[PDB]
């Protein structure tokens, strides 16, 4: 879905 | 795609009474993406709930969401004043997201039968070539009502508009006001204007009426 | 706090198309989720379509699909509701909507925090004045109800006040409807004691701010 896009850049930003 | 029906249409309770207010999806959402709003008159509406059961910071705990499928529960322990108000449940769990019909949650109390008031046309507005009769209903409950408009015996079908206002906040009744138009030649044409009023709180139907030029 | 602050409400003509802005304030913009919600009066919400600012990936409803336009302005943390080929059915409020935030970060994906709404009328009638009409009290009496009919104008809304607002309890002001003609009407009643009808003076004020009229008409017994 669109609406989790958003979740998995915030996934993403959080470095490794 | 996925249709949100929401239940009952309308929920009357007390204040101080607890409430359930359910919804419905055609198909099962997927990972409960599904949101709880309130809304009040003139307001967007506010986030109480959502992924089923998460609640936002500022929401007070009497709020509550549960689910796990297609049928979620929205419960009110303490319904507050201030709770009264239309809900509406959000799906979210696909790409394309939609809204149930809306829950109206209103305050429970006791039959008020409507105080009816007839008022013919102004001679001013007989000028302007057209006549609008006004029959108002006051401080009645529940918000049912009927509203038929006779000329001379004959009823009237697709020449009046009518209109409810919110719940009063000081004695929880509904207003109601009906506006029956005719042409001035139309009118005139015609001696007795009358509104039939049907309502809960009456044993039989309220007739009031005036002769026209009287 | 985060804070949407829409653009103005607008009546617009069948068959053209608005723009309707949400600038967006408060903390983080480009990475989170911004939908356009609609109501229709007497309606509920209606969820129209989404942005994603960061690289501008859209979502639309299906329904709105070729008339729909959704833009972001990072530059700015504005976002852009487009809707063009407009029919009676478009008259609504327009929401601009973001998901919420909830401890570190995270997508709550819900519309936690909501602008004002943009008020749009699709329709035709021009800016006009309405005509105030006395309600006035039965002879034949039986408490009395007296008032004012406010018809034909548009667009919305219209004010009414009794007295000057020296009279309040017990006042009603009904939600106007649209006639046949494309104008509104729109009636505001008032119950008084009857022994005050031959002493006390009535008079109800109405205000229609977009065709710059007010007109206070006195009510009395026929």
């Amino acid at each position: 879905n669109w609406f989790d896009i958003t979740n998995w850049l915030w996934y993403i930003k959080k470095k490794k | 795609d996925v249709v949100m029906t929401q239940s009952p249409g309308t929920l009357s309770l007390s204040p101080g009474e607890r409430a359930t207010l359910s919804c419905r999806a055609s198909q099962s959402v997927s990972g409960g993406a599904l949101a709880w709003y309130q809304q009040k008159p003139g307001q967007a509406p506010r986030l109480l709930i959502y992924d089923t059961s998460s609640r936002p910071t500022g929401v007070p705990g009497r709020f509550s969401g549960s689910g796990s499928g297609t049928d979620f529960s929205l419960t009110i322990s303490r319904l507050e004043p201030e709770d009264f108000a239309v809900y509406y449940c959000q799906q979210y769990g696909t790409s394309q997201s939609t809204f149930g019909q809306g829950t109206r949650l209103e305050i429970k109390r006791t039959v008020a039968a409507p105080s009816v008031f007839i008022f013919p046309p102004s001679d001013e507005q007989l000028k302007s070539g057209t006549a609008s009769v006004v029959c108002l209903l006051n401080n009645f409950y529940p918000r049912e009502a009927k509203v038929q408009w006779k000329v001379d015996n004959a009823l009237q079908s697709g020449n009046s508009q009518e209109s409810v206002t919110e719940q009063d906040s000081k004695d929880s009744t509904y207003s109601l006001s009906s506006t029956l138009t005719l042409s001035k030649a139309d009118y005139e044409k015609h001696k007795v204007y009358a509104c039939e009023v049907t309502h809960q709180g009456l044993s039989s139907p309220v007739t009031k009426s005036f002769n026209r030029g009287e | 706090e985060v804070q949407l602050v829409q653009s103005g409400g607008e009546v617009k003509r069948p068959g053209s198309s608005v723009t309707v802005s949400c600038k967006a304030t408060g903390g983080t913009f480009s990475t989170l989720a911004f939908n356009w919600v609609r109501q229709a009066p007497g309606q509920g919400p209606e969820w129209m379509g989404g942005i994603v600012p960061l690289f501008s990936i859209v979502n639309y409803g299906q329904k709105f699909q070729g008339r729909l336009t959704i833009r972001a302005d990072k530059s700015t943390t504005t976002v852009f509701l487009d809707l063009s080929g407009l029919t009676s059915a478009d008259t609504a409020t327009y929401y601009c909507a973001r998901e919420g935030e909830g401890w570190f970060g995270k997508p709550l994906r819900a519309f936690e925090f909501w602008g004002q709404g943009t008020v749009i009328t699709v329709s035709s009638a021009s800016t006009k004045g309405p005509s105030v009409f006395p309600l006035a009290p039965s002879s034949k009496s039986t408490t009395a109800a007296l008032g004012c009919l406010v018809k034909d104008y548009f667009p919305e809304p219209v004010t009414v006040s009794w007295n000057s607002g020296a009279l309040t309890s017990g006042v009603h002001t009904f939600p106007a409807v649209l006639q046949s003609s494309g104008l509104y009407s729109l009636s505001s009643v008032v119950t008084v004691p009857s022994s005050s009808l031959g002493t006390q003076t009535y008079i109800c004020n109405v205000n229609h701010k977009p065709s710059n009229t007010k007109v206070d008409k006195k009510v009395e017994p026929k």
